[PDB]
């Protein structure tokens, strides 16, 4: 039968309040006949129709890709209410269901450090800032860079890795022109996560 | 141009056949008017079976080539080609000459009639009709650019497997 | 059960493939083999070759009733990372096609991965444990090896990041070795060793201190 892959809300979307988050439930691999499927979403067990859905997007395999949204309130998804997609199709003899919640457990504040450009890597073209986040959990983190007051371009991020004491860390790299750094400018590595000064912090650096 | 030319008919209606399928050839036009004769011709040779049908239960490579049939009459049947490919899936077809319009009937054939999940047929990389379980693709009236490569992909339990190019113009 | 078995073929680990005199492997696992006594039979090639480089190690089964089999291949050094191809050509009664994967590949833009290590960061100095950092960038052969030493013992409780794709297309990565405040303020010499395809005798270390 068809298959469903309950995706979770983007961390940045559920961190703070700027964009209302969604718990996307995607049902892929369904034929041109026997499509038409309904969704009985459960938020611990209360349905509630208010679960808008996307149109019958066709994919390069005739396969109808039905998609569905469920706007979950910003203040809830962090409590851990288990959200449940339930799909029933003529192709599936039995309905299939998928539920996901907070990456469970308990967290840890990730106090962050900003390691500077290494001395010898300066007598070369452009140089590299580093921002080390260490000791936290879960993996619903976001790292961004800022200069003066506008977000910076040239930056990449290392994925989280499991440390010795059951925690994750990453090394956010930012390449900047040696001319634009040696002379002196202010660069701030900001990070958002569910266990900080109300979802946010940032640490600056210069010389 | 003398006697009516017999011809060769297939069982089933596919010629590209795999490495352990059953295939059965038979002949018409002809028929020994009282004591059924045969004289099947393999690659332009002879076989002893005397049956108006011809068995191949365990077909394998050495059973490909040209086959013909000449019963008592039957002039000389024009040749028919039989193909065998090793592998898992294939695109079994009746004809490969579809100009402007005729009937199209293709089968994404398995192996040892072991079922398939999530099989799809393809039009030069693009998909056209996806079914969940195994089944055949039928179309009447040609689409003037089915002229191109066809094949099929399927998932056997979990192993994902493809077939070979068949361009039909 | 069944459904037709499968194959997997991985390259050797980087330390064994680069450094001399460390016998580099090449294995072919065959998972999901079972019940009706389907047997072994391997045969490798490089583009035409010969056996003699394997002999299986029994029948791990454990849990899901599938007689699991693998065999090795003792590769050269001036040979691999140089051109050769490698195939396993497996075969079995229940599989109606002698199928097999190839390997080698990951090619292109090797160059100086000039490594840049770092000290702790100011505020780190309060907590009982601070972490030294070692960044590597300027290397494209996807994989690499990074280790740590302190005068001369394998410090076995650092942690290393997995490589990613930087801007220009040369991979970069990081490593983090945690030491107590006292050991870093003692003044011990720490070295971040790195081995990759494009280095003089394939090695580097940037001993760091205060
Ligand atoms: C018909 O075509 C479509 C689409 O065609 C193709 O689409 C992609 C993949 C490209 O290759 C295109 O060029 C091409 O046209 C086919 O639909 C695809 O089907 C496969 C199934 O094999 C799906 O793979 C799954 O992918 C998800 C992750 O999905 C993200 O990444 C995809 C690839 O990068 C990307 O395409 C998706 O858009 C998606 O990206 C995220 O999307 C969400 C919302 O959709 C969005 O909010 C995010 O922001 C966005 N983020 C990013 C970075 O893109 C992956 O999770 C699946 O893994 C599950 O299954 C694996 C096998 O079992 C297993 O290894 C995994 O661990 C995981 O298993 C599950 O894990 C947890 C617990 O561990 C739990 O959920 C389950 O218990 C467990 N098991 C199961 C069974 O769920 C998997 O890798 C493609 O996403 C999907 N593409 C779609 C829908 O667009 C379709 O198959 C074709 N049909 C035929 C017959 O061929
Ligand atoms: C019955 O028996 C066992 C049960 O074991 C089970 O193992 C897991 C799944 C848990 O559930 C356990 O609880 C359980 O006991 C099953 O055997 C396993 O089956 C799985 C899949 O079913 C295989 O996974 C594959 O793993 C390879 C990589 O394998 C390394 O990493 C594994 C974990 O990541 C590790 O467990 C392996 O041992 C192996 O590790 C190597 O081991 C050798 C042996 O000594 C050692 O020398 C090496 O140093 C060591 N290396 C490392 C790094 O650990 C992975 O590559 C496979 O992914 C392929 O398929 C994916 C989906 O198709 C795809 O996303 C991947 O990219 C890759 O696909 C290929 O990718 C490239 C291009 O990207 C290309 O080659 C191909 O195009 C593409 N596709 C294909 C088809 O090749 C996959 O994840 C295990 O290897 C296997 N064996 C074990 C665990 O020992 C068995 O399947 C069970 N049967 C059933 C029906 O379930
Ligand atoms: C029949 O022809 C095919 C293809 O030319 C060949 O492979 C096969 O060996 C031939 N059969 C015999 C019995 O020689
Ligand atoms: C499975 O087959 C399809 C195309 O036939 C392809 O999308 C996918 O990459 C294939 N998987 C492997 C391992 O080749």
């Amino acid at each position: 039968g068809p298959s469903v892959f309950l995706f979770p809300p983007k961390p940045k979307d559920t961190l703070m309040i700027s964009r209302t988050p969604e718990v996307t439930c995607v049902v892929v691999d369904v034929s041109q006949e026997d499509p038409d499927v309904k969704f009985n979403w459960y938020v611990n067990g209360a349905e509630v129709h208010h679960a808008q859905t996307k149109p019958r997007e066709t994919q390069y395999n005739s396969t109808y890709r039905v998609v569905s949204v469920l706007t979950v309130t910003h203040q809830d998804w962090l409590n851990g209410k288990e959200y449940t997609c339930k799909v029933s199709n003529k192709a599936l003899p039995a309905p299939i269901q998928k539920t996901i919640s907070k990456d469970k457990g308990q967290p840890r504040e990730p106090q962050v450090y900003t390691l500077p450009p290494s001395r010898e890597e300066l007598t070369k073209n452009q140089v590299s800032l580093t921002c080390l986040v260490k000791g936290f959990y879960p993996s619903d983190i976001v790292v961004e860079w800022e200069s003066s007051g506008q977000p910076e371009n040239t930056y990449k991020t290392t994925p989280p890795v499991l440390d010795s004491d059951g925690s994750y860390f990453l090394y956010s790299k930012l390449t900047v022109d040696k001319s634009r750094w040696q002379q002196g400018n202010v660069f701030s590595c900001s990070v958002m996560h569910e266990a900080l000064h109300n979802h946010y912090t940032q640490k600056s650096l210069s010389v | 141009e003398d006697l009516p030319k017999a011809v060769v008919f297939l069982e089933p209606q596919w010629y590209r056949v795999l490495e352990k399928d059953s295939v059965t050839l038979k002949c018409q036009g002809a028929y020994s008017p009282e004591d059924q004769s045969t004289r099947w011709f393999h690659n332009e040779s002879l076989i002893s079976s005397q049956t108006s049908s011809y068995f191949i239960a365990a077909a394998r490579v050495n059973n490909s080539g040209e086959y013909r049939c000449q019963t008592s009459l039957s002039t000389l049947s024009d040749p028919v080609q039989l193909e065998v490919h090793i592998g898992w899936l294939l695109l079994q077809a009746p004809r490969w000459v579809f100009k402007e319009e005729e009937s199209i009937h293709l089968r994404c054939h398995s192996w040892k009639n072991t079922l398939l999940h999530k099989v799809t047929y393809l039009q030069n990389g693009k998909g056209r009709k996806y079914f969940h379980q195994n089944s055949d693709f039928y179309i009447p009236k040609a689409t003037l650019k089915d002229s191109g490569s066809y094949f099929c992909r399927g998932l056997i339990g979990s192993k994902n497997v493809s077939s070979e190019t068949v361009q039909i113009t």
